[PDB]
C-alpha cells in the first residue's frame, strides 16, 4: 500500500483489512511513531497518503537523473547502428 | 475599474451585491520578477 | 476628471457646459466615453441585470446594446450580462526566460571575464 | 576649492519612520479606551 | 567486464609514424599491430605498441597474415626490457571497420582473454574523440543464431602520464586555450558539447534511411531505445517545473549578487591605493 | 545527602544535585542500609527528573544496586517504565499500585505536577504526530480527557 | 542589543546613576518585553529568582509583565496606558515612546491572532480590548503597514490569517540594505576622483 | 496509444475497455506493477492512475514516419538554440 498506493480513503484500506477503521489507525498508529512506514493520515475526509513530502530538490534533481539517462540513452544506439550497416554496406 | 484598467488590484467586486472581494495571492517569490530587480542590479554594480 | 474613474461627474460636466455650446467637442468627448466603456465593459463583471451597467452611459433599451453586445461579448441574456473570464493560456512559460534569460547570462559573462 | 557657480541663488530617521506611519494618529491614546468602556 | 581504456599520445603516434612508413604502398593498406598494455582495477591501460607486416587482397577478402615470429620475438624483446610492459589486445588503422576485424581478434585471442581492438584516425578530423576500442561479445539470441561474436564500444579517453605530459606540453608551444574562468566551460561544452548532440542527433537520422529504400534489417532491435527516447522526453513547462526553476535560479542570482556586490568594493579601495600613490608621488618627484 | 536535598528543593542543578545524592550512596555503600536504600530514591527520582529515564534501568541493572534490591526500586522501575513509554495512565497506575512508598515522602509529594505537565505533552505529543487536519473530538477520544482543558493546553502549545 | 547588554541584572549594582537596583529591572524588563521572545522569556524572566524578587515588590510591573504572558488582554492596555504615560514623561525614553506602543500593540496582536485562523473581529472587544471599530482601523493600519500577517474580511464580520514564507521578507530587507549600500558606494564613487 | 500530454488514464475507462467491475480492476494493475510491464502510481479518491512506463512494443515501416516527424523539428531545436550561443558568444573565444 506504501508503495504503489499514493493516497487511498480511510474505508478503502479498512476494507483491505477487513476490520474497523478504529484499529486500522491503531495499526496505522504504532508504524509511524515507529517511522518504518511514513504516512499522514486524515479523520475528516479520511483522505489518508504515502510518501509526501514537499521536495523543493528532488523534482529537478531527478529531471536532471532523467537527463544523464537521456544523453545516456542516445549514446547507446549511435554506435549500435554504424557495424549495423556495415553487416550489409562493407563490401 | 479605472483600477482593474490600470491593474492596481486583481479580483472581482460583486456588483450585484455590493462587496468587493479579493483572493489571496502570496508567493511572489517563485516569480521571474526578484530576478528582474536582481538583473537590473546585476549588470549596475559590474559597471561601477 | 477623465485621468481618474470619475465618470458621472463627466456627465455632470455635459450637465454644465457654461461657455458656449461645446458641442463638437461634447460630441467627440461622446464617442471617447463610449470606446472607454465598451472597453472597460470587460472586466470582472461577475453578473449585471439590463439596469445597470445599461444606464450607466446612455442607452437603455435600443439596439445600441445589440450594438455592443454583439460588437464584444456580454451577450444579450436572460437580464444577464454574461461573464466570460479565462485568463489561463498566457502564462507559465521557462522558455522565453530561457531564451531571453540565457542571452543575458552570456552578457554577465562578457562584461565579467572579457577585458573592453 | 569647494566654489559652486551659482546660477540660480541615528537620532532622526526611525523616528521619522515613527512619524511615518504615526503621523498624526491617536497622540493622547490615552482617555479613548475609558470612553470605549461604555460604548463598548 | 572492462570498464574503460586509456590510451596515450605515445601509442598514438606509434601507429602514425608506422603508417607513415608503409604509406608508400599507396593503393590500400591497413596497419594492424599488437597493443601491449596493462589494466588494473578493471581499467584498460594501453601503454606501449607495435605494427605487424600485413597484407590482404581485395579478392576473396578473408585472406590475412600476422607473422608470429615477428609477434613472439619483438613481444619478448619488449618483456625483456620491460616484465611490467606485457600485451593487452591489438589495433588496427580503422577507417570504417574492416571485415577481417571479426577473425583476427579470434586469431590472436590466444594471449590476451580480453583481446581488445583499437580503431584510430589517420586523417584527423571530427567534433569529437576519434579514438574507438570494440570488445568482443557472443550472445545467441532468438533472432538469428549460435556464432554471435559481434564487437561492443566500450567508452574511451586519452588518459596522460606526469611522464608524457612534460613532453608533449613541450611539442605543443603553439596554442593552449588555457585561462579557466567561465570560456572553458562556455567552449568546451556549452559551444562544443551541443554540435557533439548535433552529430548523435544525425546519427539515428542516418538510419532512418530504411523506410522503404534501405537495407533488409527493420526493426526488431532498433526501436525499444528510441521508443525509450520518445517516452523519455522530459516534462513541460507548466507543472511545478516552472516553480522550483524560478526558486533555485531566485535562489543562486543572490549569491551573484553579493559577489558582484563586493568585487566592486575591492577595486574601489584599490583606486584609493592608486590615488595614495599618485598625489604622494608628484609633490614628492616633482 | 542534604548537600543534593535544598538544591533539589530549588531545582537548580539536577546533575550536581544528583552528584551529591551518589556520594551521598557511595559513602552509605555497605555500612549504612536504611540510608542507602532511600538513596536509590532521590538519585533515581533525580533522573527521571532529569528525564533519562533508560539509565535507571542501566544503574539498577548494575551489580552495586542489584545488592539492594526492594520495593522502592522496583517503585522506581515503574516509574522509569512509565515515563519510558510515555503515556498517563502508565504513570497514574504507577502511583496507585506503589502509593504506599511513592506517596511519602514530603518533598516527593511536589515534583509530580510538574512531571504530570511533562508526560502530559509527553504523550501528547505522541498522539499528535501521525494525522493532517484533524477533529478536537477524536483527540479528547484517544487521550480520554476533556475538550476545554485540551484545547486551551494546545493553543499553549501552539503559543 | 539592550537587554543584550542588559543581560545579566546580577553582577549590576547598587550604582551612583541607577540608584535604584529595581529602576535597572524596570529598564531591563521593558527592554525585555520587546526584545526577546516567548521561549526566552517562558525560561529567562519568569524563572529568575533575582528578577522576581526585585518586581515582587513591583505591583504593576509584576502585573504588567504577567498581564502579557497570562493572556490577561484587557488590563494589559491600561497598564500599557500607564506605563506608555510614565515612559512618555520620562528622559531618554521620551525620544521613543510612541516607538515602544506601535511596538508592543503588534506584538501582542501577533501573539493573540498567530492562534487562531477563523476568530471573528467581535470576538476581540470583550475578551481583549474594548472598540470594535477601533480594532477595525487598528489592524487595518497594520495588514496596511504591510506587517501582522492575517486577511481581515469585512462584511461577513470574520478575521482570517494565513502564514507566509521566510522568503519574501527576508528578500526585503536585502533588497533595502543592496539599494542603502549602493547609494554610499555610489555617493563616495562620485565623491573620490573629482 | 495516450500521449505524453496526458497518459493518465481512469478506473471507469477500464471497467470500460476491459469490461470488468470496479472491485478487481486494482488487483490487476498492481498485478501488473508486480510483473513491471507498466511502472506509474495508483490513486485511489480520483480513480486515475499514472502511468509512466510501459513495456515496449514493435511496430512498422508507418511508425517511424512519425518517429522521424519528431526527430525533425527537434533537429532545428537544437540549431535553433545553439544559434544563439555561437552569435551571442562568438566575442568570448574567436
Amino acid at each position: 500500500m506504501a508503495k504503489y498506493y499514493t493516497r487511498i480513503t480511510m474505508k478503502r484500506m479498512a476494507q483491505l483489512l477487513d476490520l474497523s477503521v478504529d484499529e486500522s489507525e491503531a495499526f496505522l498508529s504504532n508504524l509511524v511513531v515507529n517511522k518504518t512506514i511514513f504516512a499522514k493520515v486524515d479523520r475528516l475526509a479520511g483522505i489518508i497518503n504515502f510518501q509526501r513530502p514537499k521536495d523543493p530538490n528532488n523534482l529537478l534533481n531527478d529531471w536532471s537523473q532523467k537527463l544523464n539517462s537521456l544523453m545516456s540513452l542516445v549514446n547507446k544506439t549511435t554506435h549500435l547502428i554504424a557495424k549495423e550497416e556495415m553487416i550489409h554496406n562493407l563490401q | 475599474a479605472k483600477a482593474i484598467r490600470d491593474g492596481v488590484i486583481e479580483a472581482s467586486i460583486n456588483h450585484e451585491k455590493g462587496y468587493v472581494q479579493s483572493k489571496e495571492m502570496i508567493d511572489i517569490y517563485s516569480t521571474r520578477e526578484p530576478q528582474l530587480a536582481f538583473h537590473q542590479r546585476i549588470s549596475f554594480c559590474l559597471d561601477i | 476628471y477623465l485621468m481618474e474613474g470619475s465618470y458621472n461627474k463627466v456627465f455632470l460636466a455635459k450637465g454644465n457646459i457654461p461657455a458656449e455650446s461645446y458641442t463638437f467637442f461634447i460630441d467627440i468627448l461622446l464617442d471617447t466615453i463610449r470606446d472607454e466603456i465598451a472597453g472597460c465593459i470587460e472586466k470582472a463583471y461577475e453578473k449585471i441585470l439590463f439596469t445597470e451597467a445599461t444606464r450607466i452611459l446612455f442607452f437603455n433599451t435600443p439596439k445600441k446594446m445589440t450594438d455592443y453586445a454583439k460588437k464584444r461579448g456580454w451577450v444579450l441574456g436572460p437580464n444577464n450580462y454574461y461573464s466570460f473570464a479565462s485568463q489561463q493560456q498566457k502564462p507559465e512559460d521557462t522558455t522565453i526566460p530561457s531564451t531571453e534569460l540565457a542571452k543575458q547570462v552570456i552578457e554577465y559573462a562578457r562584461q565579467l571575464e572579457m577585458i573592453v | 576649492m569647494s566654489e559652486k557657480k551659482q546660477p540660480v541663488d541615528e537620532d532622526n530617521w526611525d523616528d521619522d519612520n515613527v512619524e511615518d506611519d504615526f503621523s498624526n494618529q491617536l497622540r493622547a491614546e490615552l482617555e479613548k479606551h475609558g470612553y470605549k468602556m461604555e460604548t463598548s | 567486464a572492462v570498464q574503460k581504456v586509456v590510451v596515450h599520445p605515445l601509442v598514438l603516434l606509434s601507429v602514425v609514424d608506422h603508417f607513415n612508413r608503409i604509406g608508400k604502398v599507396g593503393n590500400q593498406k591497413r596497419v594492424v599491430g599488437v597493443l601491449l598494455g596493462s589494466w588494473q582495477k578493471k581499467v584498460l591501460d594501453v601503454s606501449n605498441s607495435f605494427a605487424v607486416p600485413f597484407d590482404e587482397d581485395d579478392k576473396d577478402d578473408s585472406v590475412w597474415f600476422l607473422d608470429h615470429d615477428y609477434l613472439e620475438n619483438m613481444y619478448g624483446m619488449f618483456k625483456k626490457v620491460n616484465a611490467r610492459e606485457r600485451i593487452v589486445g591489438w589495433y588496427h588503422t580503422g577507417p570504417k571497420l574492416h571485415k577481417n576485424d571479426i577473425a583476427i581478434n579470434e586469431l590472436m585471442k590466444r594471449y590476451c582473454p580480453n583481446s581488445v581492438l583499437v580503431i584510430i584516425d589517420v586523417k584527423p578530423k571530427d567534433l569529437g574523440l576519434p579514438t574507438e576500442a570494440y570488445i568482443s561479445v557472443e550472445e545467441v539470441h532468438d533472432d538469428g543464431t549460435p556464432t554471435s561474436k559481434t564487437f561492443e564500444h566500450v567508452t574511451s579517453e586519452i588518459g596522460a602520464e606526469e611522464a608524457e605530459e612534460v613532453g608533449v606540453e613541450h611539442l605543443l608551444r603553439d596554442i593552449k586555450d588555457t585561462t579557466v574562468g567561465t570560456l572553458s566551460q562556455r567552449i568546451t561544452n556549452q559551444v562544443h558539447g551541443l554540435k557533439g548532440l548535433n552529430s548523435k542527433l544525425l546519427d539515428i537520422r542516418s538510419y532512418l534511411e530504411k523506410v522503404a529504400t534501405g537495407k533488409l534489417p527493420i526493426n526488431h532491435q532498433i526501436i525499444y531505445q528510441l521508443q525509450d527516447v520518445f517516452n523519455l522526453l522530459p516534462d513541460v513547462s507548466l507543472q511545478e517545473f516552472v516553480k522550483a526553476f524560478y526558486l533555485k535560479t531566485n535562489d543562486q542570482m543572490v549569491v551573484v549578487y553579493l559577489a558582484s556586490l563586493i568585487r566592486s568594493v575591492v577595486a574601489l579601495h584599490n583606486l584609493i591605493n592608486n590615488k595614495i600613490a599618485n598625489r604622494d608621488a608628484e609633490k614628492k618627484e616633482g | 545527602m542534604q548537600s543534593g536535598i535544598i538544591h533539589a528543593a530549588e531545582e537548580k542543578d539536577w546533575k550536581t544535585a544528583y552528584s551529591y545524592f551518589y556520594e551521598a550512596f557511595e559513602g552509605y555503600d555497605s555500612i549504612d542500609s536504611p540510608k542507602a536504600i532511600t538513596s536509590l530514591k532521590y538519585m533515581l527520582l533525580c533522573k527521571i527528573m532529569l528525564n533519562t529515564p533508560e539509565d535507571v534501568q542501566a544503574l539498577v541493572s548494575g551489580k552495586l544496586a542489584l545488592r539492594y534490591a526492594g520495593r522502592q526500586t522496583e517503585a522506581l522501575k515503574c516509574v522509569a517504565q512509565a515515563s519510558k513509554n510515555r503515556s498517563l495512565a502508565d504513570f497514574e497506575k504507577a502511583l496507585t499500585d506503589y502509593r504506599a512508598e511513592l506517596r511519602d515522602d514530603p518533598i516527593i509529594s511536589t515534583h509530580l505536577a510538574k512531571l504530570y505537565d511533562n508526560l502530559l505533552e509527553q504523550n501528547l505529543i505522541r498522539v499528535i504526530e501521525p494525522f493532517s487536519r484533524v477533529q478536537i473530538e477524536h483527540i479528547s477520544s484517544l487521550i480520554k480527557l476533556s475538550k476545554a482543558d485540551v484545547e486551551r493546553k494546545l493553543s499553549q502549545m501552539i503559543l | 542589543q539592550a537587554a543584550e547588554l542588559f543581560l545579566d541584572t546580577v553582577s549590576t549594582f547598587t550604582s551612583y546613576e541607577l540608584m535604584d537596583y529595581k529602576t535597572f529591572v524596570t529598564y531591563t524588563v521593558y527592554v525585555s518585553m520587546i526584545a526577546l521572545e516567548r521561549p526566552d522569556l517562558r525560561e529567562k524572566v519568569i524563572k529568575g529568582a533575582e528578577i522576581l524578587e526585585v518586581l515582587h515588590s513591583l505591583p504593576a510591573v509584576r502585573q504588567y509583565l504577567f498581564s502579557l504572558y497570562e493572556c490577561r488582554y484587557s488590563v494589559f492596555f491600561q497598564s500599557l496606558a500607564v506605563v506608555e504615560q510614565e515612559m512618555k514623561k520620562d528622559w531618554l525614553f521620551a525620544p521613543h515612546y510612541r516607538y515602544y506602543v506601535r511596538e508592543m500593540r503588534i506584538h501582542a496582536y501577533s501573539q493573540l491572532l498567530e492562534s487562531y485562523r477563523s476568530l471573528t473581529l467581535g470576538y476581540m472587544a470583550e475578551a481583549f480590548g474594548v472598540g470594535v471599530e477601533f480594532i477595525d482601523q487598528e489592524l487595518s493600519r497594520f495588514i496596511a503597514a504591510g506587517r501582522l500577517h492575517c486577511k481581515i474580511d469585512k462584511v461577513n464580520e470574520i478575521v482570517e490569517t494565513n502564514r507566509p514564507d521566510s522568503k519574501n521578507w527576508q528578500y526585503q530587507e536585502t533588497i533595502k540594505k543592496g539599494d542603502l549600500l549602493l547609494n554610499r558606494v555610489q555617493k563616495l564613487s562620485r565623491v573620490i576622483n573629482m | 496509444t495516450r500521449p505524453a500530454n496526458h497518459r493518465q488514464l481512469t478506473f471507469e475507462e477500464i471497467a470500460k475497455s476491459a469490461k470488468i467491475t470496479v472491485n478487481e480492476v486494482e488487483l490487476l494493475v498492481m498485478k501488473a506493477l508486480s510483473v513491471g510491464l507498466v511502472k506509474g502510481s495508483i490513486d485511489e479518491v480520483d480513480k486515475r492512475v499514472h502511468m509512466t512506463w510501459v513495456q515496449p512494443r514493435v511496430l512498422d515501416l508507418q511508425q517511424i514516419k512519425g518517429m522521424k516527424d519528431r526527430l525533425e523539428f527537434w533537429c532545428t531545436d537544437v540549431k535553433s538554440m545553439e544559434m544563439l550561443v555561437e552569435h551571442q558568444a562568438h566575442d568570448i573565444l574567436t
